């Protein structure tokens, strides 16, 4: 009864980014026009 | 927390050798443990969602 | 001194886990001795044994044994607080009740705690019996316990046990602690055990106890107590046939013509009188043997429920199973080496009579010094 | 419970002067 | 290690009689008389 067992020779990066909350909106301003 | 949710425990994690099962040559183990858990009154509570 | 590497290792590995505060008592003992608080004979048996155990009293006094010439009665002020609070623990409460409650869960559980609040040199400020059903205890790593939880989410006053806690430079502790007094069994596992209680072997009969009970109950109301079922003919004249019941009926005590006979003309009536023993409805023979087990069980004499019977429970089963279990448990963590809590033998009046004489022939022999002649029978020096 | 809004007050300055 | 036959409460009667009557014999030395009911010496 084999049983393997594989490690990648070879490795590899992992890359991501970093959003990040936006500079802001409020809504609704009271001093406004329609 | 202390009354919004409850945990509940019985019996904790244990161990023992399975007599039965094990010859003179490879053993057996079996764990087991008894818990659970309900919530309290929720209406203590409160998510934020978008 | 102390290792603090004991083999009860064997069971926080696997058999246990760390951390937990787990329950002292299962609930289901714990019910079991309060339906059994409401037994007619269990509560008996369990009140008298609660009963004698409170009406002996304490005291503080050096010990026999005495060889540590080293006293741990370390301030002799101590010993002095210790002598009041045995006499007068925590305020709304005496040592009399104290021991009665002491007893009582230990007969319950198998079990005893307290609380004491050692002031800031080992003088004792009061004590409190600990509720035995909803206390919890944590163990350490190695072997034992060190805290005790008491309560499930407001009381969480985790009081530490007598091991670990802020010793003086000579080992009396400086804050509160508890005692977990335990009853022994089998397998060892001093404290991860199961309890020791009688009530463990006596769930059979007391239930047949109040099975019987039930029957007995039952049918005292529902069996008819009527006597003297008469029945008519098939040929009666309603009319007529009421006069029959009329005539028999008018002859009870406070009747107009009781105790004369009844003349039936013609149309034989027929009566017959009904047994109704009803003298055997709690089946009395299958009902002492069960009152006797859960008797015997608790360790008293039938006879109680002579005298040689009373000296008999006193000396074979409160002394030494409810007496010398507590006494030596206080002695072992509330005072020093050299002193330890004692109880009078001559404040039990059972006893009196068996001391005066055994006291009357040791004053006759002569091969015997007299101070063996007085610690022989109590009289330290 | 149903899913019940959060509302808040807005960006509030003004009581005197509409923009043009 | 020893433990004491005096601390048994049923047997402290028949210690008491035996000890009495041991008393009233006199071919015999006080110190076999301790021995055979406790009390070494």
């Amino acid at each position: 009864m084999v049983k393997l067992n594989c490690r990648p020779l070879c490795q590899a990066p992992t890359a991501s980014r970093l959003v990040s909350p936006p500079c802001f909106i409020c809504r609704g301003v009271a001093p406004s026009a329609p | 927390w202390k009354t919004a949710f409850y945990a509940v425990e019985k019996r904790p994690m244990f161990f023992e050798q399975y007599e039965g099962g094990s010859s003179a040559w490879c053993v057996k183990y079996q764990f087991g443990a008894e818990d659970g858990g309900f919530v309290g009154c929720c209406e203590h509570g409160r998510i934020l969602q978008i | 001194p102390a290792p603090s590497a004991n083999p009860a290792k064997i069971f926080i590995r696997r058999f246990f886990s760390a951390g937990v505060a787990k329950n002292v008592v299962s609930y289901s003992n714990v019910m079991a001795a309060q339906r059994a608080m409401e037994h007619p004979v269990a509560f008996r048996c369990l009140d008298k044994l609660g009963l004698t155990v409170q009406s002996v009293k304490w005291d503080v006094g050096k010990d026999p044994q005495n060889t540590q010439v080293g006293d741990g009665g370390m301030s002799a002020s101590q010993r002095k607080a210790l002598q009041q609070i045995l006499q007068r623990p925590n305020p709304t409460m005496s040592g009399a009740q104290l021991r009665y409650s002491a007893a009582l869960s230990w007969a319950c559980f198998g079990r005893m705690a307290f609380k004491v609040s050692v002031m800031s040199d080992g003088s004792v400020n009061a004590i409190w019996p600990l509720g035995i059903p909803f206390l919890k205890q944590k163990f350490d790593r190695y072997g034992d316990v060190e805290s005790f939880q008491y309560g499930d989410e407001a009381g969480k006053e985790t009081i530490p046990s007598f091991t670990k806690v802020e010793k003086n430079d000579k080992g009396r502790p400086i804050k509160n602690y508890a005692f977990m007094i335990v009853k022994p069994s089998i397998n060892g596992a001093m404290n991860f055990d199961v309890q020791n209680t009688p009530l463990q072997a006596i769930g059979v009969p007391v239930a047949l106890y109040d099975a019987l009970m039930a029957r007995a109950i039952d049918s005292a109301d529902g069996t008819p107590n009527s006597k003297w079922l008469v029945t008519a003919s098939r040929d009666l004249d309603d009319g007529q046939a009421k006069e029959v019941k009329e005539g028999i009926e008018e002859t009870k005590p406070g009747g107009d013509n009781g105790g004369e006979i009844i003349f039936i003309a013609g149309t034989d009536v027929k009566v017959q009188e009904m047994k109704n023993d009803l003298s055997d409805i709690h089946s009395k023979v299958p009902l002492d043997d069960q009152a006797r087990t859960i008797a015997g069980n608790f360790g008293i004499p039938i006879a109680l429920l002579y005298d040689e019977s009373r000296k008999a429970f006193f000396e074979d089963t409160i002394e030494p199973g409810y007496l010398t279990p507590l006494e030596d448990g206080f002695s072992m963590f509330l005072c020093g080496a050299g002193y330890r809590v004692i109880f009078d033998r001559d404040s039990i009046p059972a006893l009196r009579k068996s001391r005066a004489d055994i006291a009357a022939t040791y004053d006759k022999v002569t091969f015997i010094t007299e101070e063996e002649k007085r610690e022989v029978t109590g009289w330290p020096a | 419970a149903a899913p019940s809004r959060l509302v808040q007050p807005g960006c509030f300055i003004c009581r005197g002067v509409a923009v043009s």
